[PDB]
RNA sequence: UUUUAGUGGGCCAUUUUUGGUAAGCAGAACUGGCGAUGCGGGAUGAACCGAACGUAGAGUUAAGGUGCCGGAAUACACGCU
RNA sequence: UAUGAUGCCCUGACGAGUAGGCAGGCGUGGAGGUCAGUGACGAAGCCUAGACCGUAAGGUCGGGUCGAACGGCCUCUAGU
RNA sequence: UUGGCGGAAAGGCCUUGGGUGCUUGCUGGCGAAUUGCAAUGUCAUUUUGCGUGGGGAUAAAUCAUUUGUAUACGACUUAGA
């Protein structure tokens, strides 16, 4: 019920996330997916690596340029996997794909804003424990995404820049909790506990 | 005024153009049936032009009526307008296209006396 | 108040369709916050107005409204079939739309 | 590797001043005037 | 003596026609579009330079397989060319229209070409002789030119209709309910 | 076909709601008693309850009373059919065949 | 004669309508509307104004009063179908609402009799409203939905 | 009872069936289609599944489906991989 | 009296279709009758993202251009 | 206004200190009808242009000329107060 929903990608199945993201775009919700490189595909690493190398031999013969383009970055792997769901040739599909922004890591305009998850897509609710999965960063680095180390450096930045934030939040709530301790036993606390709050 | 008539229902209002009348200049727009064997308009595929047939026909009460609830009736001279003296609020006079400017004012002045609606009173007026 | 809203907001979805034919005379409305069909039986008959702006000012306004109403339920997840006086323009798929509380049954 | 800034030196010679014009003879030769004004102070913009 | 579609005042318009000119049609049209809508003096200084190959008429419609060139960079188009014979048969009409302005007493400092069109004349049939004993046509495409020049003028101010409004009783019931707040 | 044993209730509701008489053919509604009387007073039947009695208790005049009714133009069923596929037999989890007492349920969804 | 006159002409006689069988029969009200009920208005200028219900008029409408000293709502008609009935009630006895009728509201500043009847009703109703705590502030408050309000979940 | 048009090149499918290694081959039998036919389904596809068509409205359904494309349960239950 | 009996009205069922058959109408050039029809105060024709009627063939009108003849109806006819 | 932090798309975040406006934390008074039984009953955002007011600055590119490290033609590369 928000204007823009930011979806955390860590621990989400590519297809099961991509389906509900592509349904909400076609209903008109601006979705931005952050940290798409720690996304997950079911089945082990070599399976998905062979699935990618089948797609990576399909260019147009008479000119390799105008064929299928094989995007390597995990943001664009998820983008490919999502515009196969949005009917992207009519005007409604182009309008829907403009409502979506997908990022590798968590960028500056979006790391101060709260990031949601999708429960019918989390791989830790979906896969039966003991099957293998596939970290999408490993897959993209194997197929030519030159940047993963750089991305990791920046996350090794922002977690630190977030961790202090959490400390600088958490202690404050402690104080509020203490005030919420001393607001009990009064008349207004009794009347709110009578009325369910 | 007119008689109480039901609301006029016009099952298919759109003009039935002939198939490929837009694509060719030599094909007129007039409705002529495609009778070929490989046709898709005779063979009535979906998404192709609707053909006129008897279900499209309008209601027997509201047939021939204008929005004004009146059957238009061509009038040339005054003596043939006078056969609408009894039946005024069913028919409506319409002056023919070749009544000249000195007689249109005569027909209008007579129709205003006998109270008949004229569908084209502005025909050939000099301002 | 900071919030002046007397209408349940909702989204517009596609028309009534099969795979390959769509019926423009019936639209589909996704009301926020409704789950079952039984929870959407409350919104039956509540009158829907689509509110959109324009460029030319007519009749002392730039905002034009297409009226209509919920007719019945649709599907298991609380989608709603709604018709209008003149149907929604199929550009407005995924547009917001208003579902008033009048006619109140309560 | 996105470029974030560039810093140019103080007194460019007339050759890199000539690189920026397709027409050196008609031009007022005014490239790097307002930038070379940033040395009127101690260069606090430049040191920034 | 009829003309094309002119939206302009005939009281300040001087025109020249010159029918049946044996030029190319597809070159007179394009020099007539290079001239169109300019001040008459800029055009008359312009079509002098076209014969000098200084500036070039830009071919825009009838332009396929033209050798591109540099001078059409002025007008944004790569395919430009110097149709000299159309330019002579146009600037004859420009000095005729300026003389028609001077006979009408129009101040020549503000004339601009407001309507120029060329179109097709009956063609001139000759014939040529092909391989294996054939004869195919070999025709000119001569051109009715015409132009109307007009003095430009300001004070074209755009006061418009009254636009009476028909708002409802419960709309004026709110509009009148806001003079009772502030105004 | 799907066929079975109709009880009193479904027969009653059909003869009231969809019951149409054949009078020189002319499928004519059974809204009135005296229509049934003027056609079938020769056979003792003089109401619509006499019709339903000569149906469910198959009497001396079942042929003429059953021939007096038009075939029942029934609807589609109200709650679906209950199967994914109709054209297997009812014993195999389909639709057609002798489904005796269950036919009551189905005709009350088709009425 | 550029059109040959037809033989039969349709009659210009209008015909009498058939003796229609539709008796007028009064409104059977829903039971959530009892005289004294605090209501919420969904339309008109007074939308969302919490208001006090009064006598059911005989044009199948609802005479309501604000009271005008609280929120800004006069004696007025409001239709029954445009109204969300809250559960909370006031006592209405002692108030002579039963003067007014359909003839009272007549389309033609304020006629002064309206303001006089307004004060006569509202003094008794303010004397009733002071009896319950926080209700006088409540009726002055406007009603609207918030985020996460599900009016099928909500109760009145 | 008269009279007269158009055909006299056929094809497909289930079961029956001849020749044949077979065949989107050749040839018969009963029936149904396609030709001559639109529709919903089989992504598409003359004949397959449903179902046959005056024009409209509403309701219920068929065959097929209900992650997203696409209307409709990322429903429920037991297992297997 | 005051109107069509090849009319008006009631009831029911039904309505795919090539080749083909039949019926009911629309349109064109000419002939007889008729409207004591229209017409240089402007016929006929032509153009017209102007309007009305018929399910459709088609009809009717408004505007512009134009400059002499032409239309409805009951019938005949075909180089339709 | 005070200072610090943020370049992955910083353009935001926090903070010092006054001043001003409101306060529904609580208790008062007056107005708010006639939009006449509802009709989004218009109170958002974007882009542009015209005006007044104030601060700020006062160039290029193209053709034509010339070159040959380029050249089918454009393009390119040069040079010229």
């Amino acid at each position: 019920v928000e204007p823009v929903v930011v979806i955390d990608g860590k621990g989400h199945l590519v297809g099961r996330l991509a389906s509900v993201v592509a349904k909400q775009l076609l209903n008109g919700q601006k979705i931005v997916v952050v940290r798409a490189e720690e996304l997950n595909i079911s089945g082990e690493f070599f399976r998905n690596k062979l699935k990618y190398h089948d797609f990576l031999r399909k260019a147009t013969a008479f000119n390799k340029t105008r064929g299928p383009f094989h995007f390597r970055a995990p943001s664009r792997i998820f983008y490919k996997a999502l515009r196969g769901m949005v009917s992207h040739k009519t005007a409604r599909g182009k309008a829907a794909l403009e409502r979506l922004k997908v990022f590798e890591g968590i960028p500056p305009p979006y790391d101060k804003k709260k990031r949601v998850v999708v429960p019918q897509a989390l791989r830790v609710l979906r896969l039966k424990p003991g099957r293998k999965y596939t970290t999408l960063g490993k897959l993209s680095t194997s197929v030519g995404w030159k940047y993963e180390d750089v991305v990791a450096k920046l996350e090794a930045k922002r977690k630190v820049s977030s961790a202090e934030y959490y400390a600088k939040k958490r202690a404050f709530t402690k104080k509020v909790a203490s005030a919420n301790a001393t607001a009990a036993e009064s008349d207004v606390a009794k009347q709110l506990a009578a009325l369910g709050y | 005024a007119s008689l109480p008539h039901p609301k006029i229902v016009k099952k298919h209002t759109k003009k039935f153009k002939r198939h490929h009348s837009d694509r060719y200049h030599r094909v007129a727009e007039n409705w002529r049936k495609q009778k070929g064997i490989d046709s898709v308009v005779r063979r009535r595929f979906r998404g192709n032009i609707s053909q006129p047939k008897i279900g499209y026909g309008s209601n027997k009460k509201t047939k021939f009526l204008s929005p004004s609830g009146h059957k238009t009736f061509l009038v040339a001279n005054v003596k043939d307008l006078e056969t609408l003296t009894m039946h005024t609020k069913t028919y409506a006079a319409e002056i023919a296209h070749n009544i000249s400017a000195k007689n249109r004012v005569v027909i209008l002045a007579r129709a205003k006396a006998l109270g008949i609606k004229v569908t084209n009173p502005k025909g050939r007026l000099a301002l | 108040a900071e919030s002046h809203r007397l209408y349940v907001k909702g989204k517009h979805l596609s028309y009534q369709r099969s795979k390959r034919v769509n019926n423009p005379n019936v639209s589909l409305i996704k009301i926020e916050g409704v789950a079952t069909p039984q929870d959407a039986q409350f919104y039956l008959g509540k009158r829907i107005a689509y509110v959109y702006r324009a460029s030319k000012e007519v009749r002392g306004s730039k905002i034009r409204v297409m009226w209509g109403k919920v007719t019945r339920t649709h599907g298991n997840s609380g989608v709603v079939r709604a018709t209008f006086r003149n149907n929604l323009p199929a550009k407005t798929f995924g547009a917001s739309v208003r579902i008033f509380l009048y006619p109140s049954n309560i | 590797l996105r470029s974030l800034t560039t810093v140019w030196a103080e007194h460019l010679s007339d050759e890199v001043k000539r690189r920026f014009y397709k027409n050196w003879y008609k031009s007022k030769k005014k490239a790097f005037t307002k930038y070379s004004a940033k040395y009127a102070q101690d260069g606090a913009g430049i040191e920034r | 003596a009829r003309y094309g579609a002119t939206s302009t005042n005939p009281a300040k318009s001087a025109s020249a026609r010159g029918s049946y000119l044996r030029v190319s049609f597809k070159n007179t049209r394009e020099t007539a579009q290079a001239i169109n809508g300019w001040e008459l003096t800029k055009a008359q200084k312009y079509l002098e330079q076209v014969l000098d190959h200084q500036r070039a008429i830009p071919f825009r419609r009838f332009n396929s397989s033209i050798g591109r060139t540099a001078q059409g960079k002025e007008f944004g188009v790569t395919k430009a060319r110097w149709p000299a014979k159309s330019v002579k048969f146009v600037q004859g009409l420009l000095q005729n229209a300026a003389a028609n302005a001077e006979a009408k007493g129009l101040d020549a400092t503000k004339l601009y070409v407001s309507h120029i069109q060329v179109n097709q004349a009956p063609k001139q049939r000759r014939r040529t002789y092909r391989a294996h004993g054939r004869i195919n046509k070999y025709e000119s495409s001569p051109s009715h030119i015409e132009l109307v020049v007009t003095e430009k003028e300001e004070a074209v101010a755009k006061a418009a209709e009254k636009k009476v409004v028909r708002l409802t009783s419960r709309q004026r019931g709110r509009i009148a309910a806001q003079k009772r707040i502030a105004a | 076909v799907a066929y079975g044993y109709p009880s009193y209730s479904t027969i009653r509701q059909l003869v009231y709601k969809r019951g149409f008489g054949k009078i020189n053919k002319q499928r004519v509604p059974l809204s009135d008693n005296a229509i049934i009387e003027a056609n079938l007073g020769k056979y003792g039947i003089l109401s619509i309850d006499d019709l339903i009695h000569e149906i469910i208790t198959v009497g001396p005049h079942f042929k003429q009373a059953n021939n007096f009714l038009w075939p029942f133009k029934l609807s589609n069923p109200s709650g679906g059919w209950g199967v994914p596929r109709k054209f297997k037999h009812f014993i195999q989890g389909g639709s057609f065949g002798n489904r005796e007492e269950f036919i009551n349920k189905l005709v009350k969804s088709m009425n | 004669s550029a059109q040959k006159a037809p033989k039969w002409y349709p009659s210009e006689d209008v015909a009498a309508l058939k003796k229609t069988r539709k008796a007028a029969r009064p409104q059977k009200l829903r039971a959530s509307l009892v005289p004294g009920t605090v209501l919420i208005l969904l339309a008109g200028r007074f939308r969302g104004k919490r208001v006090v219900y009064l006598k059911h008029l005989e044009d199948n409408t609802l005479l309501i009063s604000g009271p005008f000293k609280v929120n800004g709502v006069p004696l007025r008609r409001v239709n029954a179908r445009y109204v969300i009935a809250t559960s909370t009630k006031v006592s209405v006895e002692g108030v002579n609402v039963e003067k007014f009728n359909v003839e009272y509201f007549a389309k033609e500043e304020i006629k002064a009799e309206r303001v006089e009847d307004q004060k006569v009703v509202d003094k008794a109703l303010i004397a009733e409203i002071k009896k319950t705590p926080l209700l006088k502030q409540y009726l002055s408050a406007s009603f609207s939905l918030k985020n996460g309000d599900k009016p099928h979940m909500l109760k009145f």
